[PDB]
RNA sequence: UCCAAACUAAUUU
RNA sequence: GAAUCAGGGUUCGAUUCCGGAGAGGGAGCCUGAGAAACGGCUACCACAUCCAAGGAAGGCAGCAGGCGCGCAAAUUACCCACUCCCGACCCGGGGAGGUAGUGACGAAAAAUAACAAUACAGGACCUGUAAUUGGAAUGAGUCCACUUUAAAUCCUUUAACGAGGAUCCAUUGGAGGGCAAGUCUGGUGCCAGCAGCCGCGGUAAUUCCAGCUCCAAUAGCGUAUAUUAAAGUUGCUGCAGUUAAAAAGCUCGUAGUUGGAUCUUUUUACUUUGAAAAAAUUAGAGUGUUCAAAGCAGGCCCGCCUGGAUACCGCAGCUAGGAAUAAUGGAAUAGGACCGCGUGAGGCCAUGAUUAAGAGGGACGGCCGGGGGCAUUCGUAUUGCGCCGCUAGAGGUGAAAUUCUUGGACCGGCGCAAGACGGACCAGAGCGAAAGCAUUUGCCAAGAAUGUUUUCAUUAAUCAAGAACGAAAGUCGGAGGUUCGAAGACGAUCAGAUACCGUCGUAGUUCCGACCAUAAACGAUGCCGACCGGCGAUGCGGCGGCGUUAUUGACCCGCCGGGCAGCUUCCGGGAAACCAAAGUCUUUGGGUUCCGGGGGGAGUAUGGUUGCAAAGCUGAAACUUAAAGGAAUUGACGGAAGGGCACCACCAGGAGUGGAGCCUGCGGCU
């Protein structure tokens, strides 16, 4: 039987979307199917921010960011616990988890 | 495309009946529909209907009393002799007590009880009950 | 819907109810017919004659002023084209695609649209042959059609 | 048996029958 | 759906005549291949000659030995297997003995727990096997 | 993200 | 015509009536009004009969009969008396026909007990039960006679006999469930056996073999096979096709099928009626064959009266009414009706062209789009290479090793080269018939939607045959080869590992030109059309509206139309999951195309066809099997995820046991 109303992907008005590669194992995934995760993790690891900033040659130096857009196949995103399985009524819910 | 105007008229009257609406638009008005509605109106299932003339095939607004169960059409318009008419009666009508099969005979568009009186057959248009 | 497209678009004209000529149009039926005689001398098809009269003269419909359609007025005087205008424009379109297809012959989309356009030509010439507009021996050859248009 | 490979075995068998009848 | 128009009788009659072939009871009663394949040849009974007494093992979960005979027909020379129905009616039959066989219930299909057997013996040497069983007649 | 295969013919609820 | 049958149907019709055909196979003929005759000739083939071997004669698919074939079918009987036929005929002849025999093909009728008293049981004076008793009634059978009939026989009639265990004896199938009827008794012990189907039987068998009881239908009843209903499991009425079997990859397209509105409120189709239609059969009228199946008879006191009906008989053809529906036809180069008048000159017709589809084609307008083709430009990256710098490791994995490195690997810097690829932006957004489509710019042709008081005037919808397109892989030519990488070679892992993981690496991946025609080519959902709830968005076009902002755009608030979607709903539907379509379906009919019929065998075999090949298309059967399957529910389990817990679990430990001798328990041996 059919499990989701879209077929686990966001392809509605087109026939073929181009594929990307999973950043964890390089599986070919269509672009709309893949679990996208944009991370703006700081490059400093704030346990270390009070050591880099005291050792700087500046005083007001805002530390840069790191902009990585990760992609995942369904196999890797479950195994990395990016996503989880949900109940049957709780699948019908598209609001992202809060911050 | 639209091959049959009477079918789209009776399907729209039937859908508005079970929705409980009072009035309904019937798009293109032919004279066969007007002669079909009068037979429904003389036996009293529908109210007065207003015909709108717009210099092409017009529109008909029909008042619904709330009495109609099912107005259906029969496609194609099979020729029906008086010998075979009672076999159409127990395939279309829910009872021998009410309901009508509408024929188009040479003396005009008739219900089936009138065609027995006039002793003539014709092609079948539809039915209502 | 459309004949060779999956378009269901509605979008057409809508003539008003009263077909009486408006009072502000001070222009007789002869003065419109003479006007149509000159615009057709300039080589204009009957579709784009009614556009000029509508946009510049207030004549919303020729057949309400004069009682006759524009193509009936031209056929009565000999200013009618030999081919009908809508068949002329399907043939003129089928030349530009087939000239395009000489040079761009990997263009499989134009090869597809040329089949659709020419299928309309043969459905349309079937109609004008049974209405006795075109002669019954009239065929559409692709190799000789370029001289008939433009 | 994955029916994809049950087709593949049925190709290779039909492959083999064609050249048995070719040589006769 | 289906065509309903007033002149579509040929389309309806021919489509029906083609789609009749897709069920089993019409197909076997009109090809003639299955009529070619049963050894009765469209008959209800046949006389044959017992060649051999054969033991047929029952399909599981049943665990008995079904007593049958290997019979060659007189009509066409086809060799079949017929069941011998009752407690100990194999002892009434000998070899080279002329029997009468009939069908076994399911109109050509195999019946019960006997694999590949679709016939039973009726008369044994012009005497019905039900009479030898009940002691009505003697050989 | 180390390897991890198999399971009376001996039957009765 | 027959069987079945609600309405439709399905199957059968060798078979007594009508018509045809043939007389072992074919062929040729004579005679005659009529024959290509066969109870007529003539051949040849096949077969077969007598024979003195020289010859001669043959045709039972006529009645009987026999052989053979087989599951399968009657007496070498009597008669022209009836029915009729033929002849020269009131007289003769008829294996036509009639009558008997054989006849459980079948159909109709109908015995095998009834009563009374007791013995008893009951019920609110009535009834039941009895191997108790009682004489009353009859046929079966035997049997004179009549009758019957050609002579008989049978039935009908009537004497004579003819019943108590009224022995003058009712069988055939069953008893777990379907499905009416036993948890009785004895035997057997997964044996013998039953059982259509599910099943039963391995030592208390409700199922076998028997006895007892009981049930069913009864002079009938099982069994096999064809077939009809059941079967709305062939679906015209009436089926399905999202996931159960199934909608073709997509579009074009000829046949075919189907086609908008419009007018009095010529050819057809249709409808009604009339004829003409073989009886039998069917329906059905009348009628006490003793009833009934039947039959066409009969009935009423010299005779009389009276029946031997009517209907039905598809379609086609014929006939007269009807003129709605549905086709079709008349006047547009007037070559037109109508009147007059000399091939002319005229009048005259209100002179003659429906509408402009919330059908369609075409023009036009400003747009819009990862649509298409050609060219062009760019971007880092990767790989290689040079040169420089410093170095001893680099790489790779779960861990490793193959591999690469003092000859300088990797890392850094600058530079070059080549070939791919177009990130982020990029969305439940767009475009395309689908496959598919993303750097910049130019060129070429296309197209939807919107706008429109333009144009044509039904030009349309769906479509066998046919046609164009059709990812990937694959094929054949050229070119190119950076990355990746089937096959291949190694390194590991492993019981094995010709796999997963690593290191290399062919074809291929790239382009140009041909092929190939399939995909989970999926929304697993044909197309065209109509109607049927809301709501918030989105994309394009149009229109309107406070105000912001820039020098017609950008925002804002709505409205309209096409589009891709979402949420929500007891519209309704559905086996449900779910769907605003999968709704408007037993209240069953908008048009039309393709296609399914338990699972397997099998998309196999063969044949045809297409292709260079690989293969595509078309496509069985034998045989086999009682399920296979879909949806949902509860458990169980998961080398699935969340929570939580336990020294019969771990951690931190302690004491140990496992080693020794002995004690004692179990296996084994004896
Ligand atoms: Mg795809
Ligand atoms: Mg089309
Ligand atoms: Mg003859
Ligand atoms: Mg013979
Ligand atoms: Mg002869
Ligand atoms: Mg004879
Ligand atoms: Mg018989
Ligand atoms: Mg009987
Ligand atoms: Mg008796
Ligand atoms: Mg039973
Ligand atoms: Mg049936
Ligand atoms: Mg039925
Ligand atoms: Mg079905
Ligand atoms: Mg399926
Ligand atoms: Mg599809
Ligand atoms: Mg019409
Ligand atoms: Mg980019
Ligand atoms: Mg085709
Ligand atoms: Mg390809
Ligand atoms: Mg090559
Ligand atoms: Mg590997
Ligand atoms: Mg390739
Ligand atoms: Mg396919
Ligand atoms: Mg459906
Ligand atoms: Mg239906
Ligand atoms: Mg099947
Ligand atoms: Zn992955």
């Amino acid at each position: 039987t059919k499990k989701r109303r879209n077929n686990g992907r966001a392809k509605k008005g087109r026939g073929h979307v181009q594929p990307i590669r999973c950043t964890n194992c390089a599986r070919c995934v269509p672009k709309d199917k893949a679990i996208k995760k944009f991370v703006i993790r700081n490059i400093v690891e704030a346990a270390a921010v009070r050591d880099i900033s005291e050792a700087s040659v500046f005083d007001a130096y805002v530390l840069p960011k790191l902009y990585v857009k990760l992609h995942y196949c369904v196999s890797c995103a479950i195994h990395s616990k990016v996503v989880r399985n949900r109940s049957r009524e709780a699948r019908k819910d598209r609001t992202p988890p809060p911050r | 495309v639209r091959m049959n105007v009477l079918a789209d008229a009776l399907k729209s009257i039937n859908n508005a009946e079970k929705r409980g609406k009072r009035q309904v638009l019937i798009r293109p008005c032919s004279k066969v529909i007007v002669r079909f509605l009068t037979v429904m109106m003389k036996h009293g299932y529908i109210g007065e209907f207003e015909i709108i003339d717009d210099h092409r095939a017009g529109k008909i607004v029909v008042n619904l009393t709330g009495r109609l169960n099912k107005c259906g059409v029969i496609s194609p318009r099979f020729d029906v002799q008086l010998k075979d008419l009672e076999k159409w009666q127990n395939n279309l009508l829910p009872s021998r007590q009410f309901g009508f099969i509408v024929l188009t005979t040479s003396a005009g568009i008739m219900d089936h009880e009138e065609a027995r009186r006039k002793h003539t057959g014709g092609k079948i248009l539809g039915f209502f009950f | 819907g459309r004949m060779h497209a999956p378009g269901k678009g509605l979008s057409q004209s809508a003539l008003p109810y009263r077909r009486s000529v408006p009072t502000w149009l001070k222009l007789t039926s002869d003065d419109v017919k003479e006007q149509i005689y000159k615009l057709a001398k300039k080589g204009l098809t009957p579709s784009q004659i009614g556009v000029i009269l509508r946009d510049s003269h207030g004549v919303a419909q020729v057949r309400f002023v004069t009682g006759n359609k524009i193509l009936r007025i031209l056929k009565s005087k000999g200013l009618a084209p030999d081919l009908p205008e809508d068949l002329y424009h399907l043939i003129k379109k089928a030349v530009a695609v087939r000239k395009h297809l000489e040079r761009n012959r990997k263009d499989k989309d134009a090869k597809f649209r040329l089949i659709l356009i020419e299928s309309r030509i043969h459905r349309l010439a079937r109609y004008y042959k049974t209405k006795r507009v075109l002669p019954p021996n009239w065929k559409y050859e692709s190799s000789t059609a370029s001289a008939l248009v433009a | 048996m994955r029916a994809k490979w049950r087709k593949k075995r049925m190709r290779r068998l039909k492959r083999k029958r064609r050249k048995m009848r070719q040589r006769s | 759906g289906k065509c309903r128009g007033l002149r579509t009788a040929r389309k309806l009659r021919s489509h029906r005549r083609d789609q009749k072939w897709h069920d089993k009871q019409y197909k076997k009663a009109h090809l003639g291949t299955a009529l070619k394949a049963n050894p009765f040849g469209g008959a209800s009974h046949a006389k044959g000659i017992v060649l051999e007494k054969v033991g047929v093992e029952a399909k599981q979960p049943n665990s008995a030995i079904r007593k049958c005979v290997r019979v060659q027909l007189i009509k066409n020379g086809k060799k079949i297997t017929a069941f011998v129905p009752n407690d100990g009616c194999l002892n009434f039959i000998e070899e080279n003995d002329e029997v009468l066989v009939a069908g076994f219930g399911r109109k050509g299909h195999a019946v019960g727990d006997i694999p590949g057997v679709r016939f039973k013996v009726v008369k044994v040497a012009n005497v019905s096997l039900l009479a030898l069983y009940k002691g009505k007649k003697e050989r």
